[PDB]
């Protein structure tokens, strides 16, 4: 792994000191339908004209960005996400903008978020929990070596590929930073509790976020949920967590590591780093190598029909893209 | 049951993400 990670991180130092930009345009893609909404603006289906492959399209509306103060962010996602490569991380296939907008195409996942599946099923067995986990605990591995931190993890942004693996999507609050930071930002019931506490936090939150996900997967609902945020932050800096009967010895061990309070404790961010999750009795029947190869028996494959199919997305509201005849905000994202 | 108060809870469709 550390021969692995070394050469990982070559690669992803140059791209991160030299962007591509300006790798597309918008006349290439014909818009089909939105495949989700966000703060910024939304995601669409599309296919380039050219080749015909169907790609995910993210339009971000810069006026916007800049009024709400988002423009660190937002570069930061881009500068990211072109210079990642990792099998479980969504590929950023061109990337542009114009007077009113910044786009990110990516590789479409048709298989949809893992959380409609979730919700529609109720919970994964654990079998089928440990699958999923062992992908993101790779993928955190990856980015947590470039000095990354992913701050957004929910099955609303883990996609079902294909194959049965997952993609993860949404950099939103990806940031590359060498110690602590202080941004009060990621979902709710997955922030760690020295996020809302304002204490300054580590790639740690990443390892807490994974414990919400686990235990998420595998009970069909969060371990800290309520009907508004406050009262959510409340539960989780409590600290107290139950887990259903039907879970086994070893998961309620391997949460106990992960929800823990206790920056000291909390597996990930030990002596031995990952290696204390890879190596618990949980994941014992987990082949790394094999998960890495993507050579696992996926123990679910999303029905598609054809590409271009969004049968697997909820609908949403369609709206017609503008593009003003004058340039917005064009200093501000001048890197982009 | 706590699925059920889940279930009836305002809380069970796609989450936003929050920032600042
Ligand atoms: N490459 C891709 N293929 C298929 N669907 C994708 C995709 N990238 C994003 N999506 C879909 O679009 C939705 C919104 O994308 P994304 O999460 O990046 O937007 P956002 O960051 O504005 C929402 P939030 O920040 O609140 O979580 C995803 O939850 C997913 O359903
Ligand atoms: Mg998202
Ligand atoms: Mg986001």
């Amino acid at each position: 792994v550390k021969e692995f990670l070394a050469k990982a991180k070559e690669d992803f130092l140059k791209k991160w000191e030299t962007p591509s930009q300006n790798t597309a345009q918008l006349d290439q893609f014909d818009r089909i339908k939105t495949l989700g909404t966000g703060s910024f603006g939304r995601v669409m289906l599309v296919k380039h004209k050219e080749s015909g492959n169907h790609y995910a399209m993210k339009i971000l509306d810069k006026q916007k960005v800049v009024k709400l103060k988002q423009i660190e962010h937002t570069l930061n996602e881009k500068r990211i996400l072109q210079a990642v490569n990792f099998p479980f991380l969504v590929k950023l296939e061109f990337s542009f903008k114009d007077n009113s907008n910044l786009y990110m195409v990516m590789e479409y996942v048709a298989g949809g978020e893992m959380f409609s599946h979730l919700r529609r099923i109720g919970r994964f067995s654990e079998p089928h929990a440990r699958f999923y986990a062992a992908q993101i605990v790779l993928t955190f591995e990856y980015l947590h070596s470039l000095d990354l931190i992913y701050r957004d993890l929910k099955p609303e942004n883990l996609l079902i590929d294909q194959q049965g693996y997952i993609q993860v999507t949404d950099f939103g609050f990806a940031k590359r930073v060498k110690g602590r930071t202080w941004t009060l930002c990621g979902t709710p019931e997955y922030l760690a509790p020295e996020i809302i506490l304002s204490k300054g936090y580590n790639k740690a939150v990443d390892w807490w976020a994974l414990g919400v996900l686990i235990y998420e997967m595998a009970a069909g609902y969060p371990p800290f949920f309520a009907d508004q945020p406050i009262q959510i932050y409340e539960k989780i800096v409590s600290g107290k967590v139950r887990f259903p009967s039907h879970f086994s010895s070893d998961l309620k061990d391997l949460l106990r590591n992960l929800l823990q309070v206790d920056l000291t404790k909390r597996f990930g961010n030990l002596k031995n780093g990952v290696n204390d999750i890879k190596n618990h009795k949980w994941f014992a029947t987990t082949d790394w190598i094999a998960i890495y190869q993507r050579k696992v028996e996926a123990p679910f494959i999303p029905k598609f029909k054809g590409p271009g199919d969004t049968s697997n997305f909820d609908d949403y509201e369609e709206e017609e893209i503008r593009v003003s005849i004058n340039e917005k905000c064009g200093k501000e994202f001048t890197e982009f | 049951t706590t699925y059920a108060d889940f279930i009836a809870s305002g809380r069970t469709g796609r989450r936003a993400s929050i920032h600042d």
